């Protein structure tokens, strides 16, 4: 446990998708609550979130 | 080569979500009060800015 950020780690479980409903999500490390739904607003390809 | 020091840049996006644009809000005083009104482009008048 060295005093550094670990690069060995365990698969994180997942879920499936759910589409307009008030739910907690959890995108890498976003803990809140809200809901989601589509959208058309284009990135790059090196953004994650907004 | 170059060096990198702690200072305060203000940046703007595009719509498309890139970098079209940064101030260096200490390089001279206009861009200072670009830094302080939060915008690209100033009006006439005193603006008491640091
Ligand atoms: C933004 O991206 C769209 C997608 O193709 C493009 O048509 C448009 O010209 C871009 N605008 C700017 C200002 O880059």
């Amino acid at each position: 446990l060295l005093h550094a950020p670990a690069t060995v780690c365990g698969p994180k479980k997942s879920t499936n998708l759910v589409k307009n409903k008030c739910v907690n999500f959890n995108f890498n490390g976003l803990k809140g609550t809200g809901v989601l739904t589509e959208s058309n607003k284009k990135f790059l390809p090196f953004q994650q979130f907004g | 080569v170059g060096y990198l020091q702690p200072r305060t840049f203000l940046l703007k996006y595009n719509e498309n979500g890139t970098i079209t644009d940064a101030v260096d809000c200490a390089l001279d005083p206009l861009s200072e009060t670009k830094c302080t009104l939060k915008s690209f482009t100033v009006e006439k008048g005193i603006y008491q800015t640091s």
